[PDB]
């Protein structure tokens, strides 16, 4: 419809959210099930190396 | 299966020291035994002969 000046604070808004969720809010994410997955497979790693 | 392979380790290991060693010290036996028959054998035969 008409454009308008929210076209600029949503500008602000958006690199606002998108610096603070880059920085915090990824990284710890993520970090549970890689760590699920690589107890997994290094039990299972183990297990056999002690097998043969 | 950690616990399994420690257990069948240390098993096999021990059966097998116990084994060889056992082995070994009954055939020093064994060479013992046919040097002590020879031994006795040979003045048996000898007073045999004297005799003859």
């Amino acid at each position: 419809m008409n454009l308008n000046a929210t076209i600029l604070g949503q500008a602000i808004a958006f690199v606002l959210f998108v610096l603070f969720a880059m920085k915090y809010v990824w990284p710890p994410l993520m970090a549970a099930i890689e760590k699920r997955q690589k107890e997994i497979a290094d039990g299972l790693a183990s297990a056999e190396r002690a097998h043969k | 299966d950690l616990d399994l392979a420690k257990a069948s380790a240390t098993d096999q290991l021990k059966k097998a020291k116990a084994e060889a060693q056992v082995i070994i010290e009954q055939a020093n036996k064994r060479r013992s035994q046919i040097l002590d028959e020879a031994k006795a054998e040979a003045e048996q035969e000898r007073t045999k002969i004297v005799a003859q």
